[PDB]
């Protein structure tokens, strides 16, 4: 509805570049973790631009375009031995700008759409993350000539937290890892312009 | 390039693009003005607000509201010179008392006045009231309802009325001087008491003879911060 | 007989009816004999060419600006450069001139949207020739030295020849569905009072400026014949698009300053010599 | 049972109903037994010859003026000369007499329009003879010496003979569709107060005078027999046309001065001797 | 004509309409041009997963509490023991944490009824095994030493194995059809004032506490392999049943204390550096 | 209560007679009113709350907490009270769930065992 | 369009409605959400042996 009106020009999709999976840097899950402590948190799509996956082919169209809508999926993979046990919850929070301090609890994680990873069975989790922002579009990149009134590259936050701490047996592995993946299911881009380095 | 899709009716179904619908929204003429029973009464010229009623920096201080020029209604009336039809005034008394205030219409005579004024420079008007002469009138009672909505008609000889002139105070031919108004409204009190007057267009109202935007000036930039500190 | 009236209802008293509302119902009292009698428009009525809406006022062509173009002006040089805001002409200085009707009437509404058309008329003969480009940049401005950055944005190239005009549609792409006006919705300062940060601190709104820019560059330099002029002039006309929109009535941005005099009572106030 | 009344409406209280309006609805309270009982007109009613409108009062013939015509009066001489205003008889002096019904009732309305008929009856015998003309001049007056200027205007020539009367219709051609009354719409000065330019400065209106003139000239001189009179008299009657119109009720121009005495309480106030 | 209006009715004036009532009719005045114009939801509207009622908020799974279970914990020992009140977590001490949505939203209503579901998830592997029981006791509590008293009440035995979860429905049996909230309906004490029996004497209500208890005991002791952990943790989730009910809006029991700052006027109040 | 642009006169230049939409109250007739402020802004949704109210972050996103203002203009110094409620056309979305809370209501009541 | 409301009626203001009358009509204001919502007697109601009149 808001797509066609707000953009005079039609938006473009890059299914070959976007729909493919893409890993990021791993998550260490220790036995030293307590409840409601962050393993990880991400401000999408900025933390898929600047920090993690800089030279990914998924990040090719984000140079040139200055607006877009973003529906993602995020598959997480847990790998621990059968002599451990622990619970990790991952939720999403739409338009989380100036709202990261509050509703950040595991309770809010349960309330918001989430996935529940067991660390013994070694299950996977799929977060269908649609676009819910308080404008028609989100601004893609910051720029030194751009205005400082609008904070770009943040329409949602990911929150990876201990739901229940990891326990191990006698002489067991003291930690196990989780690898996050992501991909774009609906990526529409408006406002073509000259390319820039990503942050 | 593509013309795209319109945003009319996206937010809500409150369209305000019509000219008459702008003109039908009321404007404050006189804010908390005195009524003296010593005189005949307060006179209001029957004309819509325009550059005629525009306040200037460092001129003679009139009883009018200053920002009348900067209202949308006057801005629209600075595009058209011709207008015809009835107008609606909303008058509010600053009192609770029983002493009524008579509002009496005057049709197109020729003169063009405003404010509290004596008629023919007499020193008595109670025995010979303007509201009991024969003209059409309606009374206000503050104790019942201190507001009113009167509808002054278009009673003149002209097919259109003159909105504005190039100079307000120019002593040109007197017959064409009077085409700025279609008469007057008269407010007659009992005691010295405050009131306020509002103006808006009637259901039957029309404007024509489009000139377009005159020479303007602004300095609104200076009285606001940008969004970069 | 004299029977009692058993019917009744609860009522909420109000002073006026349709006082905020521009349309609906009215509590008007006619100062006439016949209360249903209205002013006739049977013989004398509106003319058909006249506008009914304020958008039709915004569909009139008005001269935004002019600029000169010479044979000395090399390729890549920004001939024209501005911020296309229907709100304000400038963010940084006083304006005093003959504003376009679409910017005039946009100065009344708090919100605007839709494309904005530009028509570039060239004051030349059929013996002036040279190529120029029309650039529309969003979310970022380009460096004046770097033409290649501007070429990436939404452009339209024109070849000067026999036709000495070109139509152009500035699109509308932003984060929001509607943009708000940069100028204030209420300014009670009238007599040009000296303004400080304390006075700016208590503003009714914040000037949400736009970084959108319209630039025109030289592609190929104007190479005229010696027989005609070397430096020509360009008219930049401007109006709202056919899908232009406005919303939210507020105090006027612009206000007339040319030949304004306050009224006085005619003819007690020294009119009779 | 005792159920609640959920129905309600917003109301605007007003003191009176149809107080300005001459027709429509009324808030009247009958001082009777039966509230729907009205005064009967079944037996005693209006007479059919009586006027229903004020225009029918303006369709009655009234003597405007008289003037004498003699055998010494040469050709070209203006017999009659006036400004045909239904508003006022004079612009320059006091009036005191028996005004025509159409000028009387026109003195009530602010606006008038339509043709005005004149009937010239001649107080003569069948042995008076001579030719006169009727001139109606707009936008300009003619010189009294120059008859030829008056001949160019809207005229009607009459040959005096057996018929000692002539009907005439003064047309209505002006810049406006309706003319306004010259006399003031409100005059609070009652006791013949000495008036200065200060008092004239604060008038309720301006006397928009008319330069329209009705003149009657000699075409051929009255050549009577010696047996009859040489100097006859002419009655100039006047009424509004059948398409005469009035609008905008205001204070009366004329007011009775002949045999007016104020009332007093009958019979406490010295009525019993 | 001007006929009188004979119609009339008795009326009772009221200041507002539908001021207590959440639905029905309104006395609202639109600050618009068109009074019937409403805010559009044609393009941007509610999402289908979102709750329409407060009961649907009470159908979300929230972590009530957690507790550990070890191999040293003998049979008959009460692992879990609480008073299942959706009103309050404790009757005797301060609470400060992340309350369940069903207890949060129940804190708004004065009355509640219907079954309350518990889902016990076990943080273990497939090599932990041991039997536990779920007891629901009404009208009386059991002694902690005596398991046999708890076995008589409404129970559900679970065998820990491959499936590391169990659903459970806490029924609703009491003397009343609906239970009322234990916490007060109005507390004007805000600034943590030192409370005495005089202050407790003038309470708005009385804390009608419940003696209903939920206990979980060891049937057969957790006998894990040496290779895995000996002491596991249990998640106790909780939500309202599908026939859960609420009634009587009152002041909120719980209120946010984490990162709360009062507002101030932007930007007069020292926002500009 | 606040001055606009730090002037020392507002009677000659009233805010209610500038052009904006207005409705007047008369205490002598009816001292209450029920106005309905519309949703006139550029955003698909408005921000209810922020993690800190007094934080000086970017000014364009600062203003998304409101959709404008309502103005009350008197004649003399006089008291009033203001009430808030939802319109017929109103909607909420972007559910977060219950934040961190605190209570102490237990302390201000007797039990039913003396 | 903004036409005038020509309709009007004479009214007599009274403080309360059905204050002396035991039955008829009421001017009651419900302290509820739904103004037409009444107390249910679907399950728990009057017993048939109980008197309806004072006779």
């Amino acid at each position: 509805g808001d797509l066609v009106i707000a953009s005079s020009e039609p938006t473009q999709q890059f299914r070959s570049l976007t729909n493919r999976w893409m890993p990021i840097n791993s998550i260490r899950v220790t036995v030293n973790g307590k409840r409601n402590d962050l393993l990880a948190q991400y401000y999408i799509p900025e933390d898929f631009l600047s920090t993690h996956a800089k030279c990914a082919p998924n990040t090719i169209p984000f140079e040139t375009y200055v607006y877009g809508k973003y529906e993602l999926e995020m598959k997480f993979v847990a790998n621990g031995n059968k002599f451990q046990c622990g619970k990790v919850i991952i939720s999403v929070k739409f338009d989380s700008y100036q709202a990261d301090n509050i509703n950040t609890g595991f309770q809010a994680a349960l309330s918001r759409p989430h996935i529940m990873l067991d660390l013994s069975t070694n299950n996977e989790g799929v977060l269908k993350i649609p676009f819910r922002y308080h404008r028609a579009f989100v601004r893609n990149q910051t720029h030194k000539t751009a205005t400082a009134g609008v904070r770009p590259g943040k329409f949602a936050s990911i929150y990876v937290q201990v739901l229940s701490p990891l326990q191990t047996g006698e002489g067991g592995a003291n930690d196990m890892f989780i690898r996050p993946f992501y991909r774009y299911t609906r990526a529409e881009f408006a406002g073509m312009s000259y390319k820039v380095p990503l942050t | 390039f593509s013309d795209g899709v319109t945003a009319m009716g996206f937010q809500s179904l409150d369209t305000q693009v019509s000219i008459k619908d702008i003109l039908r929204r009321p404007v404050l003429l006189f804010n908390h003005v005195e009524l003296d029973p010593d005189y005949t009464g307060f006179f209001i010229p029957i004309m819509p607000p325009s550059r005629m009623m525009q306040y200037k920096s460092g001129d003679k201080e009139t009883s009018f509201q200053r920002l009348i020029g900067r209202t949308p209604q006057a801005a629209i009336m600075n595009l058209f010179r011709f207008w015809r039809g009835s107008l609606r005034y909303t008058i509010i008394i600053h009192s609770t008392d029983g002493h009524p205030i008579y509002v009496t219409h005057v049709p197109h005579t020729g003169n063009r006045v405003y404010g509290l004024m004596k008629v023919n420079n007499l020193h008595e008007y109670t025995k010979v009231p303007i509201f009991g002469c024969g003209l059409t009138t309606e009374m206000i009672i503050p104790s019942v309802n201190p507001s009113i909505c009167v509808e002054v008609p278009f009673d003149t000889e002209n097919n259109w009325a003159v909105t504005f002139d190039e100079d307000a105070q120019r002593n040109y031919s007197w017959r064409d001087k009077g085409d700025t108004v279609t008469g007057h409204l008269v407010v007659t009190p009992v005691v010295s008491v405050y009131m306020s007057v509002w103006v808006e267009a009637g259901d039957d109202f029309e404007v024509s003879n489009f000139y377009g935007p005159p020479s303007v000036k602004t300095n609104d930039w200076n009285y606001a911060f940008s969004d970069e500190h | 007989d004299k029977p009692k009236d058993v019917s009744s209802i609860t009522i909420i008293p109000k002073p006026r009816l349709g006082f905020p509302h521009g349309k609906g119902k009215s509590d008007a009292v006619a100062m006439r004999v016949n209360p249903v009698a209205l002013t006739s428009f049977q013989d004398v009525s509106a003319y058909p060419d006249e506008p009914r809406t304020t958008l039709d006022i915004a569909r009139i062509w008005g001269l935004r600006s002019t600029f000169n173009w010479g044979s000395g002006d090399e390729h890549g040089k920004e001939l024209f450069n501005t911020v296309l805001d229907p709100g304000l002409r400038f963010y940084d200085q006083d304006y005093e001139g003959q504003i376009t009707p679409m910017e005039y009437v946009t100065g009344l509404y708090n919100f605007w949207s839709g494309p904005i058309e530009l028509r570039f008329d060239f004051v030349s003969n059929a013996f002036h020739t040279g190529t120029v480009i029309i650039s529309a940049e969003y979310n970022r401005s380009s460096t004046n030295t770097d033409e290649c950055q501007s070429h990436s944005t939404y452009t339209k190239t024109f070849h000067l020849g026999e036709q000495k005009s070109v139509h152009f549609t500035v699109p509308y792409i932003y984060d929001t569905v509607v943009r708000r006006n940069t100028a204030s919705a209420y300014l009670p300062v009238t007599d040009y009072d000296k303004v400080d940060n304390v006075s700016r601190a208590q503003a009714m709104g914040i000037r949400a400026e736009s970084k959108m820019r319209v630039k025109v560059r030289v592609v190929n330099v104007l190479r005229p014949v010696a027989s005609t002029t070397s430096t020509i002039e360009v008219l930049v006309y401007m109006r709202g698009g056919k899908n232009y929109a406005l919303h939210g009535l507020k105090q006027s941005t612009y206000w007339p300053s040319n030949s304004v005099v306050p009224i006085d009572s005619f003819p007690p106030d020294g009119y009779d010599p």
